């Protein structure tokens, strides 16, 4: 029973490392991309 | 001549369109996907 319940419940380091990898590359260009969103209409003034 | 700056009007055609692709793949690379609506490629999005 033990080995069951360990089997139905604990979780796959592999799988969740990768998962936090691919989170952890979204959020770095998410961030990147929302600045240069903002930059935009920025220099659409400056150059009005 | 006066009237009208048809050259501007020639210029206004440049930015968008270059800007749609601007917007393109600023969402792709948010996304983190090629294909985020089955307009770029219903196959792809099916598959």
């Amino acid at each position: 029973l033990t080995s069951a319940r360990s089997r139905i419940e604990d979780s796959d380091y592999a799988t969740e490392v990768s998962n936090m990898s691919r989170a952890q590359i979204l959020q770095q260009a998410g961030t990147s991309v929302l600045a240069q969103a903002n930059q935009v209409p920025q220099n659409v003034l400056s150059l009005l | 001549v006066i009237n009208t700056n048809s050259l501007s009007l020639l210029t206004q055609n440049n930015l968008n369109k270059s800007q749609s692709a601007l917007g393109t793949a600023i969402e792709r690379l948010s996304s983190g996907l090629r294909i985020n609506s089955a307009k770029d490629d219903a196959a792809g999005q099916a598959i």
